């Protein structure tokens, strides 16, 4: 079976360089062309270039000229993508791709390798409890995780206990640091009668703080 | 470079539906097109190559057609797994180029947002910062708008929004708006509000609270 | 006493002569009671056998044409004699044999045709430049050997067809050197340029106007050109009474029969001339390369001496081909053909340094034996070829014919000829196994069983139908 | 011995098509035997020669045959900023045919190919190409393993290594019992010759019309070389398969290279990875040793034997003279792990220029005595030079040195009777294996039916 194992997520500083790898599994890397593609949320999908691992001949989109360097080592059935002078815009997910039958097609894809460029140093998240103001039948609480880096973080309530009826929103980049929030809803008979705690773990800084929600 | 215009950007359909995604090229590419699929939070999978040819392993409910500079992906009888992102790619010329993409989303009944506002925390305040949070939960469709007012006047700077992907077993969306000020600046005012504007109600759903009071 | 003649008890004069060449027969009427008519000629006369009643054939050999050997090959329209005698009569009786001689000479100042067949692929560009004064240079050196020189020129590359020929872009058909920075001729297979002439500056001037072409694969189509230069007599202009030298110059491997299939050509070579008024080989793209055997047949048939003048990188290759095409010679050609003059002169010498006899139309019954006399009256038994000879030298051979029995036909003739030579010795054979008195027999003779028999050569013979 | 030369069957194609240039037996999913026939010069659409294939149902009276239709149109694909082109004019479709299972493989060794890019190009060259058909289902596929998309400049800079531009894939062909197609490509790697192999199943499932350059990943090509002994050796001129290493799981290849080592000629036996097991050298330069190769067990010991034809071998004759007559060599496979040795038998032609050994066909066991037999063609042999096919019977010691039967060409001069041959199949189901003989020069095929021994 054809599988393209790409290297692990990369987290580097601006101006640095990084070299991603894509290893052929269940086949010979030298069989077909190998392409690299960049994906960003807003900008979308961009073709970087291809290499013919059999001989080392490459092609690029002139946009990535001088930035990307594609190579391959048939000996280790692996292909590489080297990025230089990394910036904040180079932050994206990178895929290696090869065709199935058609010489020129893009059929098989690697799982992807995330690349994050930032100067931020590993910072622990500040956890804040969110209680409502001083009425209805159902109540809602929240938890605010502000100023942490890098990702990710694991947020739970009552240590995984309270599960159903929760909303943990995607993190957002607040000036080189991430912010995240989570909402949960129950009945007035459940709060503030039953104790509810917020549990956020930041493995990066290895900090697992916990904040119980308090009424006003 | 060949421009690939992929429409529509999104569509809200139901299971068993038969839908079609079109792709328009800035010039003729004579079937040198491919179709891709990206299940939510996953990698890509090949669907079609050379206009009409199914990638090995892909179900036949998927079909490709078109010629010249106009091509279509068509899924007959939508399945639950078929709800994902779809892109087209032309390889008639270098550089290869992609389409804007299309996201198939589940269709359901309209639902107004459950708005909830939360003042700053003690801890945060005794730290010098002040954030007012606003939760707009379980609404439909996704097209929603939030507005912050400080003492009746709109506020735009310092606002960070965050949306969720369509929830699995209710097919609704949620949003999170956070206004962040400086303790000092937060105390120059008294009234804090966020207005939600959804297609459900003609009047914006409002939620406020007053500092120095409860 | 009783010899094999008498102890055989022959029934007729004919059966008497078939016992042994030494036996004789007496057709005399007055012969004693029990006297054996079949006995030694001496025993017969000793019995008062009428001398004319003796039937005793003797095997002889007398010359009918004995022109003397010429001293010069110049002059004449070839009244030159180089083999002597030219015709002899041979008479043999049953199971007998007779010896005779033939002389052979390598005449001086014999005419010479030299056709220069040149590879004109791109690696021969430098070569083409070198030989542009060869016609006159060569004339000067051969002038020392012959006073009738003629020279001519032909060229070749390969079958102008894919994949030998480059067929794109369109420009490559008009100029195969398009992708380089010069201009050369479109692809051609074989073209005749200059018919054999004694006007040697025609050679120089023709060569100055020649240029190379270019094709894709190393082995070339020279063998096509060797075939055409050989079978297109009138066009090449080979002379009847002259040595024919075909000089083949190349620096590369060659294509051979069955290679053509790589170009979709399967039709075997027909050995015929296909060079018309345009002087190009027209079956080049429709007919396969010729096989060694076929080449050998035509070379030999037209008395062409092929010279492989090739560079050292392929000399072993061509020496090995030469061994499958007897009479062919090989010389080492420098990378620019600057030494081809001496090469040709050395080959000419080597060629006229051998005399090998060949027999044609020898009756089954007749077997021959040879004793050669080369160098200095040194007789080499069982040998019918000489070597290390210099132009002007003369050799001779002693021959004996041995007949086995007596054949049904009494008049046969065969030929003995040196290979490559114009002249030859015609031997007219006559088998003498009958008796003169047979040509005056008496059928149904009144003497023989009263009509039931025939009377001939003294005795009675049972008639036909008995 | 017991082939019937009195009542033959004749099949005929269009004039000038070279119908009979190549042939083979074909069985349908029901086991009904028919005859596939190549006609390399059949007229195409533009009234231009492209070659063609015919599928003849078996009938004692013979006659005309229906076409096996293939796409005869030139193709163009603009993709990856390049222009791919196939040229089918004079491609010689049907220059070889072979049947395996319910599938027919017909090749066009001289189909041309080119890729354009701006002002550059790969060059228009004869990569060759094979067409595959499943007659009963109408399925079609192609296989063209030498097509590439590299430009000229690159080959020149790399000193012409791995240059498959003149392959002529399908020049010869054979299929393993397991259904692996093996193509001979005598022009591969700048005229060294290469072999291309791929499973029939994978050729079909990976092919789509209009792609032109596609990957068949289970495929396997032979290798280039810097050894001059191989230059212009046309490795792949002929091909065959058999068992020569004792291991029934592995299949071995037999490849003819008639001009190997400066036209000495050779044939080699290889494993499925193209590693050399044995090499047999020609006996005489230019004899075209390896022109044809045949595999069959002739002495009934269950071990495949090899036969090699050298149709231009010159026999030595009285007075230091040579006579081109052609020759065939027999090599019996020895017991256990051992290398083939000197040939066990030499068969030499008689008619001058007759080309004895031009084709060699296993007949199976013709006279049913327990030993497999062969037929050797001399396409220009016989006292009339019209062509002959000679049958040799197997025996415990190898082959009989004298032919048990001689079939004289029923066609006119120039027919090339015997140029293609095929036996070992019972076409009329009488329990005796039969012989088909092509005479492309006469655009006909003759069928000889084997009969009970008289
Ligand atoms: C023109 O024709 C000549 C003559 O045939 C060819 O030269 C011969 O080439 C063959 C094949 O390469 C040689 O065969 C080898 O013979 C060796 C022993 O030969 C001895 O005697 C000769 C006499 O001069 C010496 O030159 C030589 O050095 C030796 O003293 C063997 O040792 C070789 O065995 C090897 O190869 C064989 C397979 O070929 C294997 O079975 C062995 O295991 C081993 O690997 C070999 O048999 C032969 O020596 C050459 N003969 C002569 C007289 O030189 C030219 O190649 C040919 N040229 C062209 C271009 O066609
Ligand atoms: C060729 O030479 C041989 C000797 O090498 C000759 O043979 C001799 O012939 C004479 C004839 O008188 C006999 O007496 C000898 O007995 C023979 N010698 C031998 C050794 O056989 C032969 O005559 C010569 N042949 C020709 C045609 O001239
Ligand atoms: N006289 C016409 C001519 O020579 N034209 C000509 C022009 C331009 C190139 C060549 C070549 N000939 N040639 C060979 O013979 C072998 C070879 N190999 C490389 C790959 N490995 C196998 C050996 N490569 C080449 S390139 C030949
Ligand atoms: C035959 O040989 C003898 C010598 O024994 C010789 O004298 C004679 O000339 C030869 N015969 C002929 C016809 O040459
Ligand atoms: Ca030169
Ligand atoms: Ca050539
Ligand atoms: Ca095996
Ligand atoms: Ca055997
Ligand atoms: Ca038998
Ligand atoms: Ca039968
Ligand atoms: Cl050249």
């Amino acid at each position: 079976e054809v599988q393209l194992q790409q290297s692990g997520a990369e987290l580097v500083k601006p101006g640095a360089s990084v070299k991603l790898s894509c290893t052929a599994s269940g086949f010979n890397i030298k069989d077909t062309y190998v392409h690299w593609v960049k994906q960003r949320p807003e900008q979308g999908l961009e073709w970087i270039g291809r290499i013919d691992p059999a001989n080392g001949y490459t092609k690029y989109d002139p946009k990535f000229q001088g930035k990307a360097t594609i190579t391959a080592d048939t000996s280790s059935n692996t292909a590489y993508l080297q990025l230089s002078s990394l910036t904040s815009e180079d932050t994206a997910v990178y895929y290696c791709v090869r065709p199935l039958y058609d010489y020129y097609a893009m059929d098989y894809w690697g799982q992807g390798t995330s690349v994050t460029v930032s100067s931020a140093k590993t910072t622990a998240p500040s956890v804040y409890p969110l209680a409502p103001v001083c009425t209805g039948s159902s109540v809602t609480l929240g938890c605010l995780v502000k100023g942490y880096f890098p990702e990710p973080v694991t947020l739970t309530w009552n240590s995984g206990s309270l599960s159903s009826g929760v909303h943990t929103f995607p993190a957002v980049l607040q000036s080189d640091l991430y912010t995240l929030s989570s909402s949960v809803t129950v009945t007035s008979s459940t709060w503030p009668s039953q104790s509810i705690t917020c549990n956020v773990a930041h493995p990066a800084s290895s900090t697992k703080v916990d904040k119980k929600i308090e009424p006003r | 470079d060949i421009l690939m215009t992929q429409s529509p950007s999104s569509m809200s359909v139901s299971l068993g539906d038969t839908v079609s995604i079109t792709c328009h090229a800035s010039q003729g590419i004579s079937s040198n097109i491919g179709w891709l699929q990206q299940k939510p939070g996953k990698s890509f999978m090949g669907l079609i190559y050379y206009g009409t040819n199914l990638v090995d392993g892909v179900p036949s409910r998927f079909s490709g057609s078109g010629s010249g500079a106009d091509y279509s992906l068509t899924i007959s009888s939508l399945d639950s797994e078929d709800f994902a992102d779809y892109y087209c790619v032309q390889y008639a010329q270098l550089p290869y180029t992609f389409g804007g993409g299309t996201k198939l989303e589940i269709k359901r009944a309209d639902a107004a947002p459950t708005v909830s506002i939360f003042p700053p925390s003690s801890e945060q305040l005794t730290s010098g910062g002040a954030s007012v949070v606003c939760f707009l939960n379980n609404f439909y469709p996704k097209d929603i708008n939030v507005k912050w007012k400080i003492d009746g006047s709109e506020r735009q700077n310092g606002v960070l929004n965050s949306w969720t992907d369509q929830d699995s077993k209710d097919s609704t969306y949620s949003m999170s708006s956070t206004l962040t000020l400086t303790k000092d600046e937060y105390e120059r005012h008294n009234s804090y509000t966020c207005e939600a504007t959804h297609k459900t109600s003609t009047s914006p759903i409002v939620k406020s609270f007053n500092r120095n009071e409860c | 006493g009783p010899n094999i003649c008498t102890t055989r008890g022959v029934s007729s004069c004919q059966q008497c002569l078939a016992v042994s060449p030494m036996c004789a027969w007496c057709s005399d009427e007055a012969l004693p009671l029990g006297s054996p008519r079949c006995d030694l000629k001496e025993n017969l006369l000793k019995d008062n056998c009428a001398p004319e009643s003796i039937e005793f054939p003797v095997s002889e050999a007398r010359v009918l044409e004995d022109r003397p050997l010429s001293d010069k090959g110049s002059g004449d329209s070839s009244q030159v004699t180089q083999v002597s005698p030219q015709r002899i009569a041979l008479r043999l009786r049953p199971d007998d044999s007779k010896n005779f001689s033939i002389q052979v000479r390598q005449v001086e100042d014999y005419p010479v045709d030299i056709y220069y067949l040149m590879d004109l692929s791109y690696s021969m560009k430098d070569d083409l430049w070198s030989i542009q004064n060869l016609g006159t240079k060569l004339a000067t050196q051969m002038r020392k050997l012959t006073s009738n020189l003629r020279i001519g020129f032909g060229a070749f590359v390969d079958k102008p067809v894919s994949p030998y020929m480059y067929i794109s872009p369109p420009e490559a058909l008009e100029n195969p050197c398009y992708d380089m920075k010069t201009t050369c001729l479109p692809m051609f297979g074989y073209k005749h340029v200059l018919t054999l002439t004694d006007q040697v500056t025609r050679f120089n001037e023709e060569v100055k106007k020649q240029s190379v072409s270019r094709n894709r694969d190393a082995p070339e189509g020279g063998f096509d050109a060797i075939m055409q230069a050989t079978v297109c007599d009138e066009k090449i202009g080979w002379r009847n009474d002259a040595s024919h030298l075909l000089v083949f110059t190349t620096d590369a491997k060659t294509h051979i029969a069955l290679d053509g299939r790589l170009a979709g050509i399967v039709q075997p070579n027909d050995g015929q001339c296909h060079v018309g008024s345009d002087n190009h080989y027209s079956a080049s793209t429709t007919m396969d390369y010729p096989s060694l055997g076929l080449m050998t047949e035509k070379l030999s048939q037209k008395n062409i001496n092929l010279i492989f003048a090739v560079t050292e990188n392929v000399v072993n290759l061509y020496q090995n081909y030469s061994e499958l095409i007897p009479g062919t010679t090989v010389g080492v050609l420098s990378m620019d053909s600057s030494n081809v003059l001496q090469l040709i002169v050395d080959a000419y010498g080597k060629i006229r340094s051998k005399v090998e006899l060949e027999v044609r139309d020898l009756p089954e019954e007749l077997s021959l034996s040879f004793n050669a006399t080369c160098l200095n009256n040194e007789v080499i038994p069982g040998l019918k070829s000489c070597m290390g000879l210099k132009i002007g030298d003369t050799v001779s051979f002693s021959i004996e014919a041995k007949v086995r029995g007596c054949p049904q036909e009494k008049e046969k003739s065969f030929t003995i000829k040196p290979v490559g030579f114009k002249d030859s010795l015609i031997v007219q054979v006559t088998f003498d196994c009958d008796c003169a008195c047979q040509a005056q027999a008496e059928p149904n003779s009144h003497r023989c069983n009263n009509g039931n028999g025939t009377f001939e050569c003294g005795v009675c013979r049972c008639g036909p139908g008995w | 011995l017991n082939l019937d030369p009195v009542q033959l069957t004749f099949y005929a194609g269009p004039n000038g098509s070279q119908f009979g240039f190549s042939l083979d037996f074909h069985k349908d999913s029901h086991g009904r035997v028919a005859i596939v026939v190549g006609a390399p010069r059949t007229l195409g659409p533009s009234q231009e020669e492209t070659g063609g294939v015919f599928l003849c149902p078996w009938r004692a009276e013979g006659g005309q045959c229906p076409s096996l239709l293939f796409d005869l149109r030139d193709e163009t694909r603009n993709v990856g900023s390049q222009t791919l082109q196939t040229f089918k004019a004079r491609q010689g479709l049907g220059a070889s045919v072979v049947s395996w299972s319910d599938v027919i493989v017909a090749c066009a060794p001289w189909q041309h190919w080119n890729v354009l890019e701006k002002t550059e190009e790969a060059e228009k060259t004869p990569v060759g190409s094979c067409f595959l058909a499943q007659p009963e289902s109408g399925r079609r596929a192609e296989y063209s393993p030498c097509r590439g998309n590299t430009l000229s400049r690159i080959y020149v800079e790399n000193d012409f290594s791995w240059d498959k531009r003149y392959c002529e894939a399908g020049f010869s062909s054979v299929v393993t019992q397991a259904g692996e197609l093996v193509l001979g490509a005598p022009g591969g790697y700048y005229f060294l010759g290469l072999l291309a192999q791929a499973p029939v199943a994978d050729i079909f499932s990976s092919y789509r019309p209009g792609i032109l350059l596609w990957h068949v990943s289970s495929q396997s090509l032979s290798f280039d070389s810097s050894n001059p002994e191989y230059f212009d050796g046309y490795w792949g001129y002929s091909v065959a398969v058999g068992e020569f290493d004792g291991d029934l799981n592995t299949t071995e290849y037999v490849v003819g290279a008639p001009t190997w080592s400066w036209t000495l000629g050779a044939v080699e036996i290889l494993d499925s990875y193209y590693q050399r097991l044995h090499r047999l050298r020609g006996e005489q330069m230019a004899s075209y040793f390896g022109h044809s190769v045949a595999v069959t067990d002739v002495n009934g010991d269950g071990r495949h034997d090899l036969l090699v034809g050298a149709p231009l071998y010159m026999e030595s004759r009285a007075d230091r003279k040579l006579a081109e007559v052609g020759r065939v060599y027999l090599f019996l496979q020895p017991r256990g792990p051992h290398a083939l040795g000197a040939p066990s038998l030499l068969l030499t032609g008689t008619q001058l220029y007759g080309r004895f050994g031009s084709a060699i066909a296993p007949l199976g066991d013709l006279d049913r005595d327990g030993y497999n037999d062969i037929a050797v063609a001399a396409p220009y042999g016989g006292p009339s030079g019209r062509g002959q096919v000679l049958v040799f019977l197997g025996q415990s010691e190898g082959l009989r040195s004298r032919p048990s039967q001689v079939l004289d060409s029923p066609f006119p001069t120039g027919s090339a009777f015997g140029f293609s041959l095929r036996g070992a199949v019972d076409i009329d189901d009488n329990g005796y294996p039969d012989l088909i003989v092509g005479a492309y020069g006469a655009n006909q095929v003759a069928v000889y039916r084997a009969q009970p021994v008289v």
